[PDB]
RNA sequence: GUUCGCGAAGUAACCCUUCGUGGACAUUUGGUCAAUUUGAAACAAUACAGAGAUGAUCAGCAGUUCCCCUGCAUAAGGAUGAACCGUUUUACAAAGAGAUUUA
């Protein structure tokens, strides 16, 4: 009699915004995703014309546990995943504190049925408990290779020109980009800058990084979008006995522009990886060179 | 909110408890605390 | 349901393997209820899954 | 939008061009209860797909966007779809937008509606976990999929390139030639799963690539999850977005304890 | 009879099948009966060996 | 689809209700392709 | 769409059509489920190994395990169905003797 007493485990967010709604109760549904047992399942929709049904995955007693809701996975209380709900604990307390899971098939079935509780669901089960290190989140908010030769690749780099303003290509070199950086955040600033949104769809530009290497490569379409992409970019560098080179400007981080007008494929930084390691360290001494 | 608990009215041939199925299942040691017990031959045994 | 090969036809093919416990139960339903042999032909009420 | 919101989905393949149910002919009799060929040796039954999947070209409005459909079609990704605008599902590219609402159920769920599970698999196969959030795509059968022609591994790393690149927003691209190995991570869960199952059991080679003739003849290119990154400097990176992407949470786990006081 | 047999391919058979007392087992069994029932009489007898 | 099930491919059952077998079998196909009387009575009740 | 009432038109012993209006009647299906490879039948074949006790060859029946298959089965079979026939140091002292050794 076990099976049919205890109470669903239902969040505000999955339930929706209606103010009464029919669920449907199995008594032997489907089986449990963590423990792997046979557990009362329940059907709603949140409204009554909805095109989803939603239903619940986990059983009561694996989401208590781990205080969590049946559906989400996500916390009781907090409506974040457990993957984080350690971490962030494990940095209030100087402690580490993590939620173990059961490999074996038998001893995850084992490990269900024990009422103690695991994880950071100790702490964020009691009100008193949690409310203590949120407040505690407060104060830290208040705290605030040479062998190999790399030769025939860097001739292809046109390392000596400028913003010179002209038509040229669609073609432009980026370099210092660091091991950081997705392709995505270069490319929506670009778009950004030139004001174009949604890039990818119209396929106006094209780029290639390395992140090996250190090294960018740029292609534009429909060239007059490339010199207004020029028209743009501020910050420059004049450098000493050299040619000048525009800046783009991520947050703390700083990638110089050449004109191509011959670069493309692939090979161009490097084809395997140490070759690319080699190339890093060709720049960075360039970079330091162009700095100071 | 609110809930309404409805039960499903099953097809007869389907099988019925699709989660039914035989298992051996290793119990746990019920969480109630232990209660305490209060409580020559040698060579003849 | 002459031919079964789709995954659609998986719930379908448990329901027959649920029917087979019925079957001596149609087999009686339709011997009894036979055309004798001044009738040419027989129109019964049926039910079906 | 040029591509999508204008447009109505059109029909990749009719119905009586779709596939036979039936698979090849694996041994001497086929079972019809599990749909498979007994009594003898399989044959290494996998083969590569007859059709595959055109962003520009297929993409438009369908019956789910109408209604707020959720999910996308999984035979949309496979290039399969025969119902074109009468399709339940949706029939574009996942972005910015749609994943947006796609927050709260895909958590436990994929794009195309499917329950993820708690152990990863021993090949790291179809679905993902709800353990973990793995945006990094392992790409494998690279000479299956080139049909055993030889390249140079930087040209194989663009033609990786190309054809992931309209799958969403690709953070980085690897390709190892000591081990044929791609490891392609996005911006998105949500554009992992579309593109891992368009781009299973495909071709790479082009169709000026000499080829595109027999190229049906393969095993297509493998896409399965990728493990973690064992070199150390990806690793401290990891915890690097480990530690700000908390903070971005310490920011809001206190302001709706401000919204409780 | 044939709701057991189709009971058995969907759920398995029961591992919790007790046997009985037939007549091939009868010797095996009143030996388990006998034994346990001498080591019982003797381990009441002796102090705390 | 019960013999299907089983695994018994190498069973045949033709349309006038005969259980025929194909092949030579097997120790361990003969022990697993034994069929209890509650099949073979309900097979020759749909031969009546 | 039907019907009741109302307001008009044309025909008109107020009747038949048609247009404009009020009320009535009838009221929320279905999904735990999307159509080949990546969320999971099996066997056969091949290769290796070989089916209890014992000096040796054999009838067997049990019990123990987070072991099953066949069978309607609490029957009976499945190598006497299978796996078990390996490893084992402290509730610990009493008596004495030598030697070392210190207020
Ligand atoms: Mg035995
Ligand atoms: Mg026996
Ligand atoms: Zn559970
Ligand atoms: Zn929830
Ligand atoms: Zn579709």
């Amino acid at each position: 009699d076990e099976i049919n007493e205890p109470p669903p485990n239902i969040c505000e967010q999955c339930l929706g915004d209606e103010a009464n709604i029919r669920m449907t109760k199995i008594p032997q549904g489907s089986e449990c995703k963590i423990c792997t047992l046979p557990f009362t399942l329940y059907h709603f929709k949140t409204s009554k014309r909805s095109n989803n049904i939603i239903k619940t995955l986990i059983c009561v007693r694996c989401a208590t546990q781990r205080n969590i809701c049946q559906c989400c996975m996500l916390d009781s209380r907090w409506h974040i995943p457990i993957q984080l709900r350690d971490h962030l604990i494990s940095l209030v307390n100087e402690e580490n504190v993590m939620t173990e899971e059961a490999k074996n098939d038998m001893m995850k079935r084992f490990l269900s049925l024990k009422n103690v509780k695991l994880g950071g669901a100790q702490i964020t089960s009691d009100p008193s408990e949690a409310d203590n290190i949120v407040d505690k989140l407060k104060n830290i908010l208040l705290r605030a290779y040479a062998s190999v030769d790399i030769s025939h690749i860097l001739k292809k780099l046109p390392l000596n020109e400028s913003f010179l303003k002209n038509p040229s290509t669609k073609s432009f070199f980026l370099y210092n980009i660091d091991a950081s950086i997705p392709e995505w955040k270069i490319t929506d600033t670009v778009s950004q800058l030139l004001g174009i949104k949604k890039w990818k769809d119209g396929n106006s530009l094209s780029l290639i990084v390395n992140h090996k290497a250190k090294c960018g490569g740029l292609r534009f379409q429909s060239s007059e979008l490339g010199e207004r992409f020029v028209s743009k970019i501020s910050e420059t560098l004049v450098t000493p006995k050299g040619l000048k080179r525009g800046v783009l400007l991520i947050d703390r981080f700083r990638i110089f522009i050449i004109p191509w007008s011959s670069g493309f494929s692939a090979a161009s930084f490097g084809t395997n990886t140490a070759e690319n390691i080699k190339l890093s360290l060709s720049l960075n001494k360039l970079i330091q060179l162009e700095l100071g | 909110h609110h809930i309404e608990v409805v039960s499903k009215q099953m097809d007869p041939l389907l099988p019925r408890f699709v989660g039914k199925k035989a298992r051996k299942v290793v119990a746990p040691t019920e969480n109630d605390e232990v209660v305490p017990v209060l409580h020559a031959d040698p060579n003849e045994w | 349901h002459s031919d079964m090969a789709s995954k659609m036809y998986n719930t379908d093919k448990k329901a027959f393997l649920g029917a087979l416990k019925y079957l001596p139960h149609a087999i009686l339903k339709l011997l009894e209820n036979m055309p004798h042999p001044w009738e040419q032909a027989k129109e019964v009420k049926v039910l079906y899954h | 939008m040029t591509s999508w919101r204008d447009k109505s989905a059109k029909v990749q393949v009719k119905e009586s061009e779709l596939p036979s149910s039936i698979p090849a002919q694996t041994g001497l009799t086929f079972n019809i209860w599990y749909n498979k060929w007994s009594q003898g040796f399989a044959g290494n039954t996998r083969f590569v797909s007859p059709f595959a999947l055109q962003p520009q070209l297929h993409s438009g409005k369908t019956r789910g966007d109408n209604d707020g459909q959720l999910f996308f079609c999984l035979f949309f990704a496979k290039g399969m779809c025969c119902l074109g605008p009468k399709c339940e599902y949706l029939h574009h590219i996942p972005d910015e937008e749609d994943i947006g609402k796609l927050a709260l159920r895909t958590e436990v769920l994929d794009c195309f509606g499917r329950e993820k599970f708690a152990d990863y698999r021993e090949d790291m196969g179809g679905i993902g976990s709800f353990r973990k959030k793995n945006k990094t795509l392992y790409v494998g059968g690279i000479d299956g999929a080139l049909n055993s022609k030889h390249l140079k591994p930087a040209q194989i790393e663009s033609r990786i390139r190309f054809v992931f690149s309209r799958l969403g927003d690709i953070d980085r691209i690897r390709y190892v030639e000591s081990k044929n190995c791609g490891f392609v991570k996005f911006k998105y869960q949500a554009n992992a799963e579309f593109a891992k199952e368009a781009m299973s059991n495909q071709t790479l080679l082009l169709p000026s690539d000499k080829e595109w003739d027999d190229r049906r003849e393969g095993t297509g290119l493998l896409v399965k999850w990728a493990n973690e990154d064992p070199d150390p400097a990806a690793q401290k990176r990891l915890q690097e977005e480990l530690k700000l992407e908390s903070l971005n949470m310490m920011v809001h786990l206190i302001n709706n304890n401000t919204n409780s006081a | 009879y044939i709701g057991n047999l189709i009971t058995r391919q969907f759920e398995g058979r029961s591992n919790e099948i007790v046997k009985t007392t037939t007549k091939q087992r009868l010797d095996a069994y009143y030996d388990l009966e006998l034994r346990n029932s001498v080591m019982d009489d003797i381990l009441e007898m002796m102090p705390e060996s | 689809l019960l013999i299907h099930r089983k695994g018994l491919t190498y069973l045949h059952l033709d349309y006038n209700f005969n259980l025929k077998p194909t092949k030579t079998l097997t120790t361990k196909e003969r022990k697993k392709s034994r069929l209890g009387n509650s099949f073979h009575l309900m097979r020759e009740l749909l031969k009546m």
